[PDB]
């Protein structure tokens, strides 16, 4: 109650939840998914024996195929 | 890793290295060329200036 008055203005009951999940399919999946995932730079952060972790611009090629 | 880095390094490299093979062949071309192979072998006769390639 206390987060959702915060965050929405307005508690929103699980019926519309339930509406908004039903919605979904597998054309909305690949739509959203590209639209915040698919060619982006990220951010990256590691601690630890780090050595082994590729580098940016390896990380950064991954985020496309060149297949598609 | 040697890629991407030294991958693109290398490529520029080549490049330039074919800036300059293209402009000694098709632009000046006679630079480092001598004109005593032009003529025929004369087993009887040496000539007078001997110089091997560079
Ligand atoms: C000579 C001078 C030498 C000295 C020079 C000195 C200087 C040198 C300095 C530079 C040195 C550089 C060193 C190399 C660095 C390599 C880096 C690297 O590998 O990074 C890995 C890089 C990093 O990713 P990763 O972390 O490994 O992740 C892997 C994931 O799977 C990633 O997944 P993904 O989906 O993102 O990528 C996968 C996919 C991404 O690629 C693609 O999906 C397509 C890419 C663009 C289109 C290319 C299509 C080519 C198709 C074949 C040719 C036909 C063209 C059409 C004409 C038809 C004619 C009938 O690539 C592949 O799966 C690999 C094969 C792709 C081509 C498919 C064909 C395979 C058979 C090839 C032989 C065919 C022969 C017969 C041809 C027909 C009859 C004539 O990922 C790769 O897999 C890169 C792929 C690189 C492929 C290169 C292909 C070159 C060969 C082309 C064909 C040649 C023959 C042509 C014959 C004549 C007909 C035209
Ligand atoms: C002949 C005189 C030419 C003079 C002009 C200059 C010549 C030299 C120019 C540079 C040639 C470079 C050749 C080597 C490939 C370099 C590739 C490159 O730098 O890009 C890297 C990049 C790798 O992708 P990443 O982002 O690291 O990984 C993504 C993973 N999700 O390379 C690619 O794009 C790989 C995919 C294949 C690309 C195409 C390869 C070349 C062939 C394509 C044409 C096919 C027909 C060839 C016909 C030839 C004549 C019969």
């Amino acid at each position: 109650i206390g987060r959702s008055l915060l965050t929405y203005g307005r508690r929103i009951p699980l019926a519309e939840w339930e509406s908004r999940i039903a919605e979904v399919d597998a054309s909305v999946v690949r739509e959203i998914c590209s639209k915040y995932i698919y060619d982006q730079c990220p951010a990256v952060a590691g601690y630890g024996p780090i050595e082994q972790l590729p580098d940016y611009n390896r990380i950064r090629s991954g985020m496309f195929w060149l297949r598609f | 890793p040697f890629h991407p880095y030294y991958t693109i390094k290398d490529i520029l490299g080549l490049v330039l290295l074919l800036f300059i093979l293209t402009t000694l062949t098709l632009l000046s071309p006679n630079l480092l060329n001598d004109p005593d192979n032009y003529i025929p072998a004369d087993p009887l006769n040496t000539p007078p200036h001997i110089k091997p390639e560079w």
